[PDB]
Formats: C-alpha cells, structure tokens, sequence
C-alpha cells in the first residue's frame, strides 16, 4: 500500500480480470 | 444457440453456410467490430475507480482501522463492480448474436426455415454470391419468392 | 436444401472470469487489471537518487 | 414471448383477439391493478433507505474523511439498491406475463393451438362473448371439445 | 423443463419412466451426490466472512460512530454475499438439471423424440433394464437404431 510516484492503485484482492470477449464452450 | 464454433478465426460473430459451392465458416467484421469497440469503451469506463482516495496531512491507531477498513470495503467494492461488468459484457455478447440472427430472419423471410438454434434452411438454392448476399445485407426475397414456395408445397403435401 | 447457421467464436483459453450468476466461467479473451507479478525486491531510483 | 404492444393503451397486460366479429386489443385490468400495487409497495420500502445517520456534536480531518468515505460508499450502496430492485421489478414483470399465459392455457387445454411466443389458435370459433370468457376466466372446455377434435382430424390427415 | 417432482424422493434430479414394465420415478444418486458435494463445500466458503476484526485497546464518540457505521457497511456486504451465492446455486441446480438432459440426448440420438420440456419418447421399447442401461449410462444406439427408423417411417407417412 505504500507507492511512490506513477503506481497502480493498491488493492487487497488476488484476482481482477475483465471478461473482453464469448463465453468459451467448445464442441 | 448453445454452441461455439472454433472454426471462427475471424470474428466474434459470424456464418456458416453448406450450399453446392461449399461450406464455410465466415465472420462478420461490423458487428465484431463494434463490438470490440463497445468492450473497449466499457473497460476504459471500468478503470474509472477513483481509488486516488489519500490523505497528504489514539488518534494514529484511528487512523489505522479507518484506512484498513475503508481499503477491505473498496476492494469488495471494486470485485462488485468486475463480478456487474463481467455479467454485463457477456449479456451484450448474447444480445449481439441475436441481432445478428434477427438481421438474417428479417431478409429470408419464408424462403428459409429456421432448422433450429441460429440455423436455415433454404428453400431456394444459394450461391456464395446469394450467402454474401445475405451476409452483405442485399438478399431480396422477390428473387426467389415462388421458387421457395414451390418447394413448400413438397413440405405440405 | 442450402443451409446457413449462425454462430460464436470458441477458442482454446483457460482464462476465467467471475460473473455475479457464476464464478470461475471460461471466457475467449480476457484483460487483467491486477500487478502482482513486479514485486521488485530492490529499491531502484524514483526519478531521481532516494 | 418478445413483442411489446403499443395499441394496449388499457393496461400493462393483455390480450390481442382476431375473430370473425373483429380484432382487438384488450387489457386484463386484474393483472396491471395488482403490478402497480406490488410496485407502490416496492417504491415505498426502497425509498425506506435509512441516510438519517447523522451526530448532532487532527480530529476535526478525521470526522471530515470518515464522513466523506461513509457518503460514497453508501451511494454505492444506494445505486446497488437501485439496480437490483430496477432488475427484480423487471422481472415481476415478466412473471406476470408468464402467469397470463398459463392463465389462458389452462382453459384453452386442446381445443387450441400454442401458434407461437404467447398465441394462441382456436380449432373452434370465439365470438368476442368466447373470447372475453376466457378473459373473464369463464370458458368451458367441454362446449367446444368435440368441434376442435374434428378440425385436429384436418391437421391429423 | 419447469416442473417439480414431488415424487423424487430419493435425490435432487432423476429420470420419470413409462414403459410396458410399469412407470417410476427414479433418482440419479450420482449427480445429487455431486450436488451436496459442492454446495456443502460452497456453504463452507461462504462462512468465510472475516468478521473477526477487532482493536483489543472526540475520540471515543469517533470510535463508536466508526464501529457501528462499518457494522452496517459490512452486514449489508454479507447479505450481498447472501443473494449473489443463493442465485449462484440456484443456476449451480439448473446446470446439473441441463446435464443429465445432455446425457440422455447423447446416448438416445434419434432412437427417441424429444417430446417436451425433459421428455423423451423412445422409438423403440424399453425394459427397466434398457431404462436404466440409460441411467447407468450403458444404453447402446445400435441396438434398436433400425427399430426405430422403421416407426420413424410411421411418422414420415
């Protein structure tokens, strides 16, 4: 949590992913 | 329609068509288009947490709880907001391949029958030149009206 | 008789991301947000000697 | 069932009759009366969003960010509140759409056809008198049982 | 499918049978068990809430509106847990029901009709023992594959 300068905002999570495209089902 | 076709390496969304020529799988580069462009925008949107949120200036133990707690609040927050999102892209997904599937039923009208999921059946013969047609946008039922209805008649009968 | 299908893409991506109806769904293109992966473990200059 | 009606002017729920006598769009007053109803009600508890929270008496900056964290986090909160009950409003909606449909089905049994989203095709013939008893939850199967039977027999050869 | 079966008795999801035998309601042990497997670990997950925050040692005014402010911040979160995961094993029920629909198309191909919702018509004639060969996952498509082109034929004409 602690930056200095040009950083990414601190989170305390461990995944934040965005869903950009289909659902993914095959066959 | 529940399935994913892996033969599509060009789009999103897309065709498949079976006449005499051949068959095909054929995306459709506008609606891919915009819909990347659409996911681009949301995302940009997305990024717009302001978590800039800082101060410059028992007390230090107040301070303490109050900084930790607001930061387990936001970040349950921000997952909110991804879990909404996520959702809302995969639905504007869906949507996208129904207007497509809406785009085709408008043009074939009754010279098609809609074999099931997203597919048609002709009752007409298409070229290539008359599946880019459709996919162009420039099918006319006219052309081959009575010739579907012909057939039609071997369906009744 | 002549027939035309529509469809979606499907590509081979184990990436997964969390609806609110579901959690853990595989999606065809993903993008991370999250920065882990630099935790440094050295205390380089910040635009200018520290 | 994916087709909004701007002719029902009467009521949010519906009916569209064609018969020999005419066609018509017609609202079920019952349905649309108990929707705004649930939907006052729903209004009502929304609106019971307790921000009253409120104390009458480098603190005076710690009493400054924690008031400012707590107001956006729950106008987060607040919005939340929103969509969700925005969507569960929504979907009432097309419960009650679904419980007309059934409403109608349950009485029509065989003597009519599922045409397709919420039609329904008679083997016998309504008068507006038929057709407002199904509408008025009145119509009898067995007075027409028979006569679809016989036209099912057109469909069956 | 939207029908409960208060007559499964012995698990979540199973398989309605009418042959020349008899007709029966039977569980798929399988697929329930796998059921309560994950949602058993999924309620596990959820009484993951880290509620333990705690400080072992203006100001105390600040410290109560502090506390009983994330108090509600964070019952009103967990109750967000509550919704979202009873929806998602409310979906978790429908895909597992969606499933087993899935296995017995695959197995049964064009040996059977899908008459509605999860029915299946066999073509051909079923003992308990070709039943539950499909519930035990065993059911063969040659088998019967010619029997039931022959009624297929019945249908044709």
């Amino acid at each position: 949590p602690i930056t200095i300068g040009k950083c990414p905002k601190y989170v305390k999570s461990t995944k934040l992913r965005l869903a950009t495209g289909l659902r993914n089902v095959p066959s | 329609i529940e399935g994913g076709w892996t033969g599509m390496v060009d789009g999103w969304y897309g065709y498949h068509h079976q006449n005499e020529q051949g068959s095909g799988y054929a995306a459709d580069l506008k609606s891919t288009q915009n819909a990347i462009d659409g996911i681009t925008n949301k995302v940009n949107s997305v990024i717009e947490k302001m978590n800039t949120q800082f101060t410059a200036v028992r007390i230090e133990n107040l301070n303490k709880k109050v900084d930790d707690g607001f930061l387990d609040i936001w970040t349950y927050n921000a997952e909110l907001l991804v879990l909404l999102e996520n959702e809302r892209t995969l639905d504007y997904h869906d949507s996208n391949v129904k207007n497509l599937y809406e785009k085709v039923r408008s043009q074939l009208k009754n010279n098609a029958k809609e074999i099931g999921n997203g597919c048609f059946e002709f009752y007409h013969k298409c070229d290539n030149t008359c599946m880019e047609s459709v996919k162009n946008g420039t099918y006319d039922y006219p052309k081959y009206s009575e010739e579907a209805k012909l057939n039609r008649e071997e369906i009744d009968s | 008789g002549d027939t035309l299908c529509i469809g979606y893409h499907a590509n081979n991506s184990t990436d997964t991301v969390d609806t609110v109806l579901e959690k853990n769904v595989t999606v065809t293109h993903s993008v991370n947000l999250l920065e882990d992966k630099h935790n440094g473990k050295l205390c380089d200059l910040d635009g200018v000697k520290p």
